[PDB]
């Protein structure tokens, strides 16, 4: 094997989908899933 | 908000941007009109 799937998983649609409240509530753990995203745009970058 | 590269400048936390590809933001198409489909009943309930 070489290389797998390059997959994007983002944080506010997953968690809280299109709710405008529940991103207000999520605001409040900090950066956590812009590490997320920061690290799986790494892996992607990687397979390449 | 201003443009696109307004935004990845804010993205990146600087005011110069290096040559590259950068992931800013999500598009999404808002909803036009709202639907209600409840059935045609219409007879109160003996909640009285
Ligand atoms: C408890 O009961 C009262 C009174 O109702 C009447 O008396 C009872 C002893 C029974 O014989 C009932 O069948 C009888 O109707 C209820 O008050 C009544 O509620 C109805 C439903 O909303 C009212 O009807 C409307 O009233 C106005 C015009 O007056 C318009 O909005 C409408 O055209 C429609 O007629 C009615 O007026 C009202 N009657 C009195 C005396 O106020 C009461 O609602 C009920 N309790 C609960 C929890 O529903």
């Amino acid at each position: 094997p070489v290389s797998m799937t390059k997959t994007s998983v983002d944080c506010t649609m997953y968690i809280c989908g299109d709710s405008t409240e529940c991103s207000n509530l999520l605001l409040q753990y900090g950066s956590f899933c812009t590490q997320l995203n920061r690290a799986l745009t790494g892996i992607a970058v990687e397979q390449d | 908000a201003l443009d696109p590269l307004s935004e990845t400048k804010c993205t990146l936390k600087s005011f110069t941007v290096e040559k590259g590809i950068y992931q800013t933001s999500n598009f999404r198409v808002q909803p036009t009109e709202s639907i209600v489909r409840f059935p045609n009943i219409t007879n109160l309930c003996p909640f009285g």
